[PDB]
């Protein structure tokens, strides 16, 4: 009885963008080199792309497939334009809070895809892992799927913490008005917010959660953004971070080794002292994330 | 995308059109908290 595994990656504006293509190459080669799946299993690779990037991705993929490990792999493309239009009704009201900069543009809607993925993917897909393309996999991606099993009651999404003090900065006013808050503080005891590079989207649990459905409503988005005095430009990452402050029950926090972020931009922009408490990650690394164009070591 | 606003107030992008003041994180000065 065939068992499907689903990954989704954004791959847009990739034509004449050599840096993006090279990242995609590093991510997809390491992914496929180290992947291992049983005989009846199939790895479905979903790409969100406009037509030029679909062609770029196809040329890259033919070079990498079939995988050395010989397992079944299926490639699927989703039109960024089609998805944008399906997303917009759900996602419109949050855009003004979490998009560069204001107000509400179609071009920003796709950065909220994860938040409404359960309404975009067919109901036959119960779970999907959304992954950035500036990653490098140091293990078998099949192992990430067992983290779905660790979701507690009410949890809908698996996500790793943000490893820079960006949300310490973003939540300044709320932190100012609430000296004792954990919002924006480093781990192990603070809520530093989330990074969107690796996300376990339990589409069934998202669909089936009354709480999660309410938070998507325009008035709830507005109430919380006002409560937290919150403004961002990182899209889905900012929305999850915010509702994560109100309702941490919704999120299964992945260990930092599943999304080891390398970006240090915030260290050199006012946070030298505290930076280390946010950025510390130890253990055997599973995925490196070369965010803010940070070279990944080897 | 946009460059993060180094200022503590105003929008999330630097040179937020609706912002005039720039309150810099401790130890930094200037219109872009440069020095
Ligand atoms: O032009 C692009 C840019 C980005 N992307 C995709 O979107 C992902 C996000 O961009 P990058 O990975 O370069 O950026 P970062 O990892 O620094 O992410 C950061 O900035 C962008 C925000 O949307 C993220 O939420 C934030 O963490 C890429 O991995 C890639 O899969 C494209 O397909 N085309
Ligand atoms: C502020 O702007 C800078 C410069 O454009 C970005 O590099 C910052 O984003 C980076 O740090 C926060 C992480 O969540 C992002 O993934 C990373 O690109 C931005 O906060
Ligand atoms: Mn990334």
């Amino acid at each position: 009885v065939p068992v499907d595994y689903h990954l989704l990656m954004m791959f847009t504006k990739a034509e004449h963008n050599a840096p993006l293509q090279a990242k995609a190459r590093v991510a997809l080669s390491s992914l496929l080199r180290l992947a291992k799946f049983e005989a009846h299993e199939v790895l479905n690779l979903h790409f969100v792309s406009e037509e030029a990037s679909r062609e770029v991705a196809k040329a890259l993929l033919r070079e990498l497939l079939p995988p050395a490990a010989g397992f079944k792999c299926k490639v699927i493309f989703h039109d960024v334009a089609v998805l944008t239009d399906k997303l917009f009704p759900v996602v419109e009201a949050m855009q003004k809070y979490f998009s560069a900069g204001s107000g509400t543009y179609y071009s920003d809607s796709i950065f909220f895809l994860s938040v409404a993925m359960h309404q975009i993917m067919p109901k036959e897909i119960p779970r999907i892992i959304q992954l950035d393309l500036d990653l490098k996999y140091k293990t078998n991606i099949r192992e990430l799927f067992e983290e779905f099993d660790n979701f507690l009651p009410g949890a809908v999404i698996g996500i790793a913490r943000e490893m820079q003090p960006v949300y310490r900065h973003t939540f300044w006013q709320f932190r100012h008005e609430n000296p004792k808050t954990r919002v924006g503080d480093p781990p192990p005891e603070g809520l530093p917010g989330f990074n969107s590079g690796v996300m376990l989207l339990n589409l069934e649990a998202m669909r089936q959660s009354p709480l999660y459905s309410h938070l998507l409503e325009p008035s709830w988005v507005q109430q919380l953004a006002d409560k937290y005095h919150f403004r961002g430009h990182l899209g889905d990452q900012d929305f999850f971070t915010m509702i994560g402050m109100e309702h941490p029950e919704l999120f299964h926090v992945l260990d930092c080794t599943w999304n080891r972020q390398l970006c240090t931009w915030w260290r050199d922009h006012g946070y030298s002292d505290v930076f280390q408490a946010y950025f510390r990650c130890e253990g055997h690394v599973k995925i490196y994330h070369g965010n803010c164009n940070t070279p990944i070591p080897e | 995308q946009c460059e993060s606003n180094p200022c503590l107030n105003g929008g999330s992008c630097k040179d937020d059109i609706n912002s005039y003041e720039c309150w810099c994180p401790f130890g930094f000065e200037g219109k872009n908290c440069e020095l």
